[PDB]
């Protein structure tokens, strides 16, 4: 079994360029960038998929 | 006339502090038992009590 991957999900080449630091909420979170937008997602909860 | 009414079988002046009394117990500072709480899967992030 190799589950599919669903529909709305953005493929994305692993790149060191993408996981970077950066403060959030007084807090140095490994954000990272979805470059399909640019959009910064700090927290591993709430990035697209 | 004093046994028109019981007064509850208080003091006048137990009466008129009770009275201030009632003021203190519904003061919206002192309700300070919370009722009800909501469980939800969320960050801590920038906490507040509020």
């Amino acid at each position: 079994f190799v589950p599919d991957v669903p529909e709305g999900y953005v493929a994305v080449q692993y790149a060191h360029r993408l996981f970077s630091s950066s403060l959030a909420n007084k807090r140095n979170r490994v954000t990272y960038t979805h470059p399909p937008t640019g959009m910064a997602y700090p927290s591993p909860t709430g990035r697209p998929h | 006339e004093a046994f028109r009414w019981s007064r509850y079988f208080l003091d006048e002046l137990q009466l008129r502090r009770l009275s201030v009394g009632l003021r203190l117990i519904t003061n919206p500072r002192i309700a300070r038992r919370f009722n009800g709480v909501r469980i939800m899967y969320l960050t801590d992030d920038d906490p507040d009590p509020d």
